[PDB]
């Protein structure tokens, strides 16, 4: 039997024009049959999936100078424990995207701002009304960037690298047949998350208001 | 008027001043010190503010985490099986 | 309008929650002489749920700003706003099949979709002083 | 099969005016 | 100006300094010590 997508062609001889085609209905399903002089299949059956998601999302909030402003993009995900004797948590909070800044401002158009910037996202177990794992990508910190100057506040990269072989090792062994007894599944998904930050003095506006 | 230097550690350096041996004004919206006090007392907290008024220093910190697992696991299950003499392993 | 929760626990607590969705500004505004004004507003939108119409778990919609500027009044900034792109690839491709250079798009299932919603909020002050002080 | 509108006549060759005019509805 | 040296401890070899037999002034953001005192 094969793994990626499992075949044995005996267990289903227990049980060829509709088995077969529903069996085979499966994305990457070869097949070689033999039927007439006897029921003898033999298929190669691989899936290759690729899928790319790039999100961009760029905030711009006005604030007051050693002030926090915020700019809140999102939807507040609940949870509901109404617990008769005493407890409502009637719990709520928004997974929205936001900055919440303290922009301290310094001559040379510089500030030092203690930013919140959080991207968070409604649940599916939540959406299922089951133990809800939000998630959430939040940076808090305060860093110093010229007024003109975009820095990356953060950002990560993550490479995965997954192998899954499973051989009949007899079989495996056979250098002409062991790619037609060795399952190999190999995923690579690589996702990085980057956030970057400028600030432009409105001062250069609110002098002048 | 210290952007860099933070109002509080001026105080203190003019505390310390005073220690060594006196009108102070502290402006918060702009971080501005204005002290009317002996010279050489407002001299010496204007070196110090100097050294105050330092940008906050940030540090970009990247800690990567490798991770490698290799598997291999191998059963054999190896069976003889005649029920005609009756002898089946 | 007003999406409210309610828990109704018997044992002492009754969670006659409400909370309304509404557009709304809510301004405090410091007028300077230049015919400006330092406000603070509170600018939110926000939105029934769909599992608080579901009475499930519902996550309502927000989009508030919070925050003290100044503005002439003649003047119009913006006082926030937001851009979100979206680029989603889904490729799904018998491999061997895929290979095939005239097959492959009849083996390849490519699902890409891009949804960007921007947000922007305006404001302008127009002083009623001008009309204030005249009443 | 296809995908993203996802198809694989033998699956349903195992079960064309009515079974095909549901099955591409889509 | 010490970065890898304590200024609790810096005060406190001052203070042991002084119970040998002094105006200190500390700054928290360079860990930098200037003390107007004797000099020995």
């Amino acid at each position: 039997s094969g793994y990626g997508k499992d075949g044995n062609i005996g267990i289903k001889d227990e049980d060829p024009f509709v088995d077969l085609g529903a069996k085979d209905a499966t994305s990457g399903i070869g097949i070689g049959f033999i039927t007439d002089n006897i029921i003898l299949d033999l298929q190669l059956s691989a899936m290759e999936k690729t899928g790319n998601g790039e999100i961009v999302s760029q905030p711009k909030v006005v604030t007051s100078d050693k002030e926090t402003a915020k700019i809140l993009k999102g939807s507040e995900v609940p949870y509901q424990e109404a617990s008769s004797s005493g407890a409502t948590s009637t719990s709520f909070k928004e997974a929205a995207l936001s900055l919440e800044v303290t922009p301290q401002i310094t001559p040379d158009n510089r500030i030092i701002v203690e930013v919140k910037v959080t991207k968070d996202a409604p649940d599916y177990q939540n959406m299922l009304n089951g133990v809800p794992p939000i998630n959430k990508n939040e940076v808090n910190a305060k860093i110093l960037v010229n007024d003109g100057e975009t820095i990356v506040i953060g950002g990560v990269f993550s490479n995965e690298q997954s192998k899954s072989v499973e051989k009949v090792p007899f079989l495996g062994e056979l250098p002409y047949l062991g790619r037609l007894f060795r399952r190999d599944t190999v995923t690579d998904r690589k996702n990085e998350l980057l956030v970057f930050l400028t600030p432009r003095i409105m001062n250069n506006q609110a002098i002048a208001i | 008027q210290v952007n860099y230097a933070k109002a509080a550690d001026i105080a203190k350096l003019f505390q310390s001043v005073t220690s060594d041996g006196g009108s102070i004004t502290v402006d918060d919206r702009t971080n501005s010190i204005i002290a009317y006090q002996p010279q050489e007392r407002l001299d010496e907290l204007r070196r110090i503010v100097s050294q105050l008024d330092i940008p906050v220093r940030q540090v970009m910190i990247e800690a990567r985490i490798v991770e490698a697992n290799v598997g291999y696991d191998k059963s054999l299950g190896v069976r003889w099986g005649g029920a005609y003499h009756k002898g089946n392993w």
